[PDB]
């Protein structure tokens, strides 16, 4: 009676686990060779269906870290190789003394001052000490005057030129220098070659979409009580492309994301402790960072004919540093509340035993704030903000870091070692000029951490590649699949 | 592309709406959209259209659109009832434990009930298909 | 290949004579000579088969052969005739303001007077293929 | 994938047993195996898909088996006879020297004996559908 | 059987360091060298990889 005939053109689906296709709008370089244009189709279909979403486990987050990552390797790929700089350069001593790269005894330096020194200093728009670069308590860059002789296209003939690194960026041999002129090397250079990133990486924005290929499509949760792991959501919405997603990368904050909303949401593993917590949009939470000086940029040829640029600027710039403005402490307020209230939390109700706290250790990957502004990679020491956010009794902090500040001073790294897991080490050309860059706020990167109904410590984290889980995350990928079979009384003939 | 068969899940299996264009319409916006990037990319890099990863990523989608809707072609033309519907084949369902409330479910809740049924169902539905071309195999003949 | 669809071009519309094999020779043409090639080069450069321009800009015009192929099927079964010649599809035409002199047009100058309507035809056809679709999805499942 | 059509062969031509569904289970069969490893080979090596030998000689197989099921179909299509088994198109077979002992030779021995046919048979095939085509175009233009 | 044949050699390598090298201790099968021939009236051979 009842046969299985065969049913086309059936409303279903299943998971699917394929490469998608990239669409952009900056097509200068990297759109046109890798991606399609923007069709500018940002319309969805909701659907009376419930579906399973993950952020930590999807193919839609995977393929925006590895391809973001990808697209850095090839970018590099064919830029100026700098082993013929690992060579010894001598570099002003008393330079290496002064910021600690080299030793001496001869200093015999002996301060007496004022212990109760702790000040509050803010700044804003409207202020001198902003234009001029000199806020209470900010130092100068930290370089180190060094020479070195290189050799160019003709071979028989070289030339002694002036190249002034960031102390970050020397090791500087140590030991029985009675002179002058100590000996260093670049960081980086020895278990390893750098490479210069020469075409123009990290210099603008790149901002891209993803599209499913024919017969599949991206479902995405729709729900405002989703938090990263939903087994079902209710609100399931249709689209045949992603919304378009800011390859940032940073840590302990995340800049300008797209899922910038009036409301804070906080994304956990499902199998884990670690989150993304987004920022309340109505804060209008604020970084600026600035780069004091005016640098000059020298192009240098190395024997194979490539470019390396070198930084001669001969002069003593004070530290790059970094103002926070918007409603911060409100903002944070938030967040705590946030958390308090979250499904997954099972900890202290008591705002005041849920803190910010940096990650501990003494390695400058997880401790220090990691930024990028257009093209030279900041690394930010934030005690004085973290106190002032959290309006902390400072106290017993040493008298450096006892202040409180909407501002932290910064210095510029050259010799990066890249975000993902790699250990590649290149080095980001200067930018010629003076710098200033204005982002927006939007992310609090940070593994919420308790044993007990008392401290929560919301620890920043560093793991910048878990950022493009809150900028896409609440997709997943599906094929359609539309045959089916169903018994039904209708056998032909 | 259009997603029409997404778009009526949810309204239950019976008056659930078939469309058998919708195949063709996902493969159509595809190609035309990618045919004008393969045209447009060699504007700026012709030499490195497939040697770097992003013409390999790109090169896989363009064969998955074009397998896919010849998979089910082929499964189609095995069973013969391409354009038939509900096609009217003459094998029989498995069992009286496996039947679909018409009016209450969905072709995505019934589907996954019948997933470890497919398996031996795929080949029944391409052996009715191959007896009956036999049989009008032997009419022509004689 | 044969070229035969350009051959008769300057005859009219009305006996300009219509070929519905011409697409599968064309193809069929390009395929042959295609795969020689293919199984040739590897007789000397077998490594370097697509990492050099030739191999992804002769990919490109690989592809384009069976891409093109295949959307004029998939347009024609989204239709649904596609080997009936005129079809006889059931949507009127757009207005009396474009009607072809069948015996003084040819099919070259006259489809220049009506890609402005194609851009809303090509839907139609095929959502009036659908309702006939629907409609006999519900006689085989009652 | 099941070669079924080898399977018969010594069987002599008539009582062969054709089946029109075997190279839709053929292709079927290679295209899923071959889906399964493009999504396999990324977990470890994304990046050197096309670039290096093994997958341009990959590519070659794949698209092989895409073209092949494409150049039968396109054939059949041209004959417009692509679902009918023994077809029984109109053109007369060249001469009485070539006639198969339906029930002594088997297919592999007897189509050995037409190769030099074929070139000359495969044309009028389409030439009759052409003309048989033409006049159901008449029939419908009036 | 015999011993296996095998000079011990001795060189001068640069790494990554460029301007530092180190001597290094290489023995290689007597199969692998060539050594230059005539008016050695001391130690210290002169050899090459066989097939550089
Ligand atoms: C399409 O995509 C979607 C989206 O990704 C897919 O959805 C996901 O599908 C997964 C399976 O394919 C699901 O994960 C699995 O869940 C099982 C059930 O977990 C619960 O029960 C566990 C124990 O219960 C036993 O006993 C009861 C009866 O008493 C039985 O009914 C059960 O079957 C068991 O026998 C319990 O332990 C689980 O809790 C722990 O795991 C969850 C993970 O989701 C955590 O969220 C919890 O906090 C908790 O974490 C602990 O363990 C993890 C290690 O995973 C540690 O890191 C933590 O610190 C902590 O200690 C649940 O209450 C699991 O049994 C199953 O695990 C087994 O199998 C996997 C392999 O699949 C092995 O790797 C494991 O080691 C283990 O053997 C697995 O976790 C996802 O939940 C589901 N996601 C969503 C959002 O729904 C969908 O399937 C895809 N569809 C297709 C067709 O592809
Ligand atoms: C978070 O989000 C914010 C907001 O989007 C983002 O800040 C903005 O970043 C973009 C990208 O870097 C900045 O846009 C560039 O700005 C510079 C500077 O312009 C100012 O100063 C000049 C002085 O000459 C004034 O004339 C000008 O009016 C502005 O005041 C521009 O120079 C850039 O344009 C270049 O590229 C164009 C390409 O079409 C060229 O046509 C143009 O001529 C420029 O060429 C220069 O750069 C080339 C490099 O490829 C070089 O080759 C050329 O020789 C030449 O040097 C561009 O408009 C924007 O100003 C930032 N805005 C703010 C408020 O900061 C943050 O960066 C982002 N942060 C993070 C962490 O993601
Ligand atoms: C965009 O995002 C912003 C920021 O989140 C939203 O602004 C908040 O909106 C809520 C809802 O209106 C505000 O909450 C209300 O605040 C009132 C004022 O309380 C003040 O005084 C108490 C001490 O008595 C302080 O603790 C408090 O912080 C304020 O300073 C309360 O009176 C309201 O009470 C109501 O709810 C309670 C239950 O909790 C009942 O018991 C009461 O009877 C009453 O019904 C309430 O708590 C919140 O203050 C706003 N924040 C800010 C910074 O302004 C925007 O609304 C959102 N935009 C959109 C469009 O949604
Ligand atoms: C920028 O700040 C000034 C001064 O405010 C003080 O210093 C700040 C750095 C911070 O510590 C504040 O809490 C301090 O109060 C603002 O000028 C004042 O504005 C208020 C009105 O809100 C007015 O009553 C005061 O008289 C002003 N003070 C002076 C010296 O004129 C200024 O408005 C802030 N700029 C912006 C854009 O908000
Ligand atoms: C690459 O160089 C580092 C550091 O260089 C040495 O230490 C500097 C302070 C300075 O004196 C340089 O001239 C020296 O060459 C090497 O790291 C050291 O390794 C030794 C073991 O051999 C260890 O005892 C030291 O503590 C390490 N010091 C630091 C600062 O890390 C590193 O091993 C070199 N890599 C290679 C492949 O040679
Ligand atoms: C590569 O080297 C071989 C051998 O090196 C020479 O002979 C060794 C025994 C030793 O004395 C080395 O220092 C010498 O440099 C060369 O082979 C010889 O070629 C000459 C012709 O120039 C011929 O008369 C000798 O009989 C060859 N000897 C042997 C052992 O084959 C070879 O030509 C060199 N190749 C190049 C490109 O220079
Ligand atoms: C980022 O914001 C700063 C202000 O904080 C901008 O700098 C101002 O630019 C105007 C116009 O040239 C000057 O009149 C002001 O004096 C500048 N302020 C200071 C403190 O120097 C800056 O231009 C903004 N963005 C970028 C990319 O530079
Ligand atoms: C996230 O961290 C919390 C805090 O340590 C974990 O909570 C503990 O879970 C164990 C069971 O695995 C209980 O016996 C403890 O009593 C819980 N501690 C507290 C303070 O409540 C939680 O399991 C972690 N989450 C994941 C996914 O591992
Ligand atoms: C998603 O949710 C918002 C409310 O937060 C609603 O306005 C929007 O229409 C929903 N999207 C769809 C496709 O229904
Ligand atoms: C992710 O989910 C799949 C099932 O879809 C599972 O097989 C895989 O192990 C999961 N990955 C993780 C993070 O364990
Ligand atoms: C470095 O700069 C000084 C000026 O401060 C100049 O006198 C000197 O010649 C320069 N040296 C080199 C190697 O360029
Ligand atoms: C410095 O010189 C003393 C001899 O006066 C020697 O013992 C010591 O090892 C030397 N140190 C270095 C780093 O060369
Ligand atoms: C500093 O360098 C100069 C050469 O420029 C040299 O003559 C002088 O002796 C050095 N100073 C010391 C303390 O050795
Ligand atoms: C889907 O939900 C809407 C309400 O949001 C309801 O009006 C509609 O009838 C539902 N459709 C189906 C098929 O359940
Ligand atoms: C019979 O029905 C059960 C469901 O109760 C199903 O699991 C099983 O596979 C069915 N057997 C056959 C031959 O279809
Ligand atoms: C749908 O559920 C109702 C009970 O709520 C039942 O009476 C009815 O028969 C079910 N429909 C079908 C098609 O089985
Ligand atoms: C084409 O031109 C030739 C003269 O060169 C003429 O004999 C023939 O009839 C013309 N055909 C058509 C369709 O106009
Ligand atoms: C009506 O005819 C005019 C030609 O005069 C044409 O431009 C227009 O697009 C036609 N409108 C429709 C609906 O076909
Ligand atoms: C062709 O043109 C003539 C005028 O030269 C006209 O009378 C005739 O009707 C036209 N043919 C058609 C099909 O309109
Ligand atoms: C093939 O050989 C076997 C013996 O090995 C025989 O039984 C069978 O009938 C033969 N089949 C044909 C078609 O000749
Ligand atoms: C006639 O038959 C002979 C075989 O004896 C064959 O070689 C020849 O090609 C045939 N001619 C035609 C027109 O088929
Ligand atoms: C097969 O061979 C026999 C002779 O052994 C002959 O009599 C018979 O006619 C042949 N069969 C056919 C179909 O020609
Ligand atoms: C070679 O080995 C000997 C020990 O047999 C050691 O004394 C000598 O320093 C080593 N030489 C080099 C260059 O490593
Ligand atoms: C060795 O020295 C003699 C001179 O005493 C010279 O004639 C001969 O050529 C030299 N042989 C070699 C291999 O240098
Ligand atoms: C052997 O080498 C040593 C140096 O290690 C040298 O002093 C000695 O003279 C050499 N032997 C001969 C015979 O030259």
């Amino acid at each position: 009676t009842l046969y299985v005939t065969v049913f086309y053109g059936v409303p279903a689906w299943r998971n699917a686990t394929i490469p998608l296709f990239c669409a952009t709008k900056n097509r200068d370089t990297w759109g046109t060779t890798q991606c399609l244009p923007d069709n500018g189709d940002y319309s969805e279909m909701a659907l009376n269906v419930t579906e399973s979403f993950d952020a930590w486990n999807n193919t839609v987050t995977e393929q925006a870290i590895e391809d973001v990552w990808q697209l850095f390797e090839t970018s590099i790929k064919p830029c100026v190789k700098l082993s013929p700089l690992c060579i010894t350069m001598r570099c002003n001593k008393s330079e290496t003394d002064r910021w600690g790269l080299t030793k001496s005894i001869t200093t015999t330096a002996s301060t007496t001052s004022t212990t109760a020194s702790a000040k509050v200093d803010m700044v804003n728009e409207t202020s001198s000490c902003i234009a001029q670069d000199n806020c209470t308590g900010l130092e100068q860059e930290q370089m180190i005057s060094c020479k070195f002789n290189m050799t160019g296209l003709k071979r028989d003939k070289s030339k002694e030129y002036n190249e002034t690194w960031y102390s970050a960026d020397l090791v500087c041999e140590q030991g029985n220098n009675t002179g002058n002129e100590s000996r260093c090397y670049m960081n980086h250079c020895n278990t390893s070659v750098i490479q210069e990133s020469c075409d123009k990486h990290y210099w603008d924005a790149i901002r891209f979409r993803y599209c499913a290929p024919p017969g599949y499509a991206l479902l995405r949760c729709n729900d405002t009580n989703y938090s990263g792991f939903m087994p079902k959501c209710s609100k399931v919405v249709v689209s045949s492309c992603t919304r378009m997603m800011e390859t940032q990368t940073s840590t302990w904050f995340g800049f300008n994301g797209t899922r910038a909303e009036n409301r804070t949401y906080i994304y956990w593993h499902g199998r884990d402790n670690r989150t993304i917590i987004s920022l309340n949009k109505y804060y209008n939470l604020t970084m600026k960072c600035r780069r004091p000086g005016n640098k000059t940029v020298l192009p240098v040829t190395i024997m194979s004919g490539l470019v390396f640029h070198s930084q001669p600027i001969n002069d003593r710039p004070k530290q790059a540093w970094c103002w926070f403005g918007g409603k911060w402490k409100d903002a944070i307020k938030e967040v705590k509340q946030t958390i308090v209230k979250h499904p997954r939390y099972t900890g202290t109700n008591n705002t005041d035993k849920i803190n910010l706290t940096a990650p501990g250790g003494g390695d400058p990957e997880v401790t220090f704030m990691w930024t990028n502004c257009r093209g030279e990679f900041l690394y930010c020491k934030m005690n004085w903000f973290l106190n002032w956010v959290e309006d902390r009794n400072t106290a017993n902090q040493k008298p450096k870091e006892q202040h409180k500040r909407n501002y932290v001073p910064c210095h510029i790294r050259q010799i990066i070692n890249t975000w993902h897991k790699v250990g590649k080490n290149v080095y980001l050309p200067p930018r010629e000029g003076d710098l200033t860059c204005n982002s927006t706020v939007t992310s609090l990167i940070a593994n919420i951490d308790w044993i007990d109904g008392n401290q929560t410590n919301i620890t920043m984290s560093a793991e910048v590649a878990e950022l493009y889980r809150l900028e896409l995350g609440d997709y997943k990928l599906v094929e359609i699949t539309p045959i089916g079979l169903a018994p039904t009384s209708c056998k032909r003939y | 592309g259009f997603l029409g068969f997404l778009a009526t899940a949810g309204s239950a299996m019976g008056a659930a709406s078939l469309t058998l264009t919708a195949q063709s319409r996902t493969l159509l916006a595809g190609i035309v959209q990618q045919q004008q990037q393969l045209l447009d990319v060699p504007k700026r890099q012709q030499e490195l259209l497939r040697l770097t990863v992003w013409g390999t990523k790109n090169l896989q989608t363009r064969v998955t659109a074009i397998e896919k809707y010849l998979k089910d072609q082929a499964q189609l033309n095995a069973w013969g009832c391409a354009f038939r519907q509900v096609c009217c084949t003459t094998v029989p369902w498995p069992n009286a434990s496996l039947i679909p409330k018409w009016n209450n479910e969905t072709w995505q809740e019934w589907e996954r009930k019948v997933d470890f049924l497919e398996e031996n169902i795929t080949a029944l539905l391409e052996e009715a298909q191959i007896q009956q071309e036999k049989n009008m195999y032997e009419l022509q003949k004689l």
